[PDB]
């Protein structure tokens, strides 16, 4: 997260870190056993770390649970960047409490202009890199689809939303992938891609979760 | 999974690496003028074994921390010294089509530049990789085309390829 602030400790209790040696992607807890993340974060061995605030220090609130099922969307297309969504089933359920809680799936899609909260432990610099210990937070609005399509001509599908600022300066970044965009208490986006970070005219592009609610419910029920 | 450098660490998405030969025969990747180019516009493998080449910035549009096999990539040279007439040359790698020696990897401004992404795939115990180009699946290996007049080892999309490389962190 470039241009954000340090979140209050455990104030984003649905945030998870995907860890394979170290943190490499984020994700969101949607029930006691299932995490939603980005398909491009797929890896054969993943440990999900819940209840984190400082990912470098054991604070006493953490739950480290191995991924049992890792299911990328059947239409994920690595080189068109489309359908970038994945479900992870935990090998045992998370214990839900104040520091570890679920986020709600959207009842409808978010209107342009809706303000959202993006969070993650990704790079905080648009040039060079600096990976923080503490979770970073950013408020940013859903951009209009026409704005979004004009930012990346030919690249934006119906499964993508832009969230951020055309002025740049504030954006998600490398290491934030898979993490939540939550508007009005509902998960509306998954950090996916962009050109650089926090560049003018190059907002972040996010998986449009409201397109996937049925696939998500369907997969959880069958698995 | 993650592409690893020659110290066994995952490549940082957006990091700078020397792209070194898998064999002791050659140096790293750099730019040289070729044919009638008056700026160093051709991406080549150095024939000097001591030459690391130019540091290359390897990045994916995906906001994942590390470079994974199969992810779409952009490559661009870090700043290197050019004559004053060549200052400001764009350093992003492009594949320029319908060149004599087949589609060739070039930097600078190219109107013929194919739309596509590079990707890395593991070949080798040791951490060895090949580059492929995927025009915007159907992807072609990057290999070497020897300039007849020059001897220059030019990077081209080559069926009977590929160039095998390992990465070393600038840091
Ligand atoms: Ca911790």
């Amino acid at each position: 997260i470039v241009g954000g602030y340090t979140c209050a400790a455990n104030s984003i209790p649905y945030q998870v870190s995907l860890n394979s040696g170290s943190h490499f992607c984020g994700g969101s807890l949607i029930n006691s056993q299932w995490v939603v993340s980005a398909a491009h974060c797929y890896k054969s061995r993943i440990q999900v770390r819940l209840g984190e605030h400082n990912i470098d220090v054991l604070e006493g609130n953490e739950q480290f649970i191995n991924a049992a099922k890792i299911i990328t969307h059947p239409n994920f297309n690595g080189n068109t960047l489309d359908n970038d969504i994945m479900l992870i089933k935990l090998s045992s359920p998370a214990t839900l409490n104040s520091r570890v809680a679920t986020v709600s799936l959207p009842r409808s899609c978010a209107a342009a202009g809706t303000e959202c909260l993006i969070s993650g432990w990704g790079n905080t610099k648009s040039s060079g890199s600096s990976y923080p210990s503490l979770l970073q937070c950013l408020k940013a609005p859903v951009l209009s689809d026409s704005s979004c399509k004009s930012s990346y001509p030919g690249q934006i599908t119906g499964n993508m939303i832009c969230v951020g600022f055309l002025e740049g300066g504030k954006d998600s970044c490398q290491g934030d992938s898979g993490g939540p965009v939550v508007c009005n208490g509902q998960l509306q986006g998954i950090v996916s891609w962009g050109y650089g970070c926090a560049q003018k005219n190059k907002p972040g592009v996010y998986t449009k979760v409201c397109n996937y609610v049925n696939w998500i419910q369907q997969t959880i029920a069958a698995n | 999974d993650f592409v690893l450098d020659n110290e066994g660490n995952p490549l940082e998405n957006g990091g700078t690496y020397y792209i070194l030969s898998d064999i002791t025969a050659f140096g790293g990747i750099r730019a040289a003028p070729t044919g009638n180019e008056r700026c160093p516009l051709t991406v080549v493998q150095s024939r000097n074994e001591l030459d690391k080449g130019i540091g290359t910035i390897i990045s994916s549009p995906y906001r994942i921390r590390f470079i994974a096999e199969g992810h779409p990539l952009s490559l661009k040279f870090d700043s290197f010294a050019v004559i004053m007439l060549c200052v400001g040359i764009p350093t992003e790698w492009s594949v320029v089509e319908d060149l004599p020696e087949g589609p060739a990897v070039k930097i600078g401004e190219n109107k013929d530049a194919m739309d596509g992404w590079f990707r890395l795939e593991r070949v080798s115990e040791f951490n060895n990789y090949k580059l492929v180009f995927c025009p915007q699946d159907k992807c072609g290996d990057i290999g070497i085309s020897i300039d007849h007049d020059d001897g220059t080892r030019r990077l081209v999309v080559s069926k009977n390829k590929p160039l095998v490389v390992q990465f070393q962190k600038l840091d």
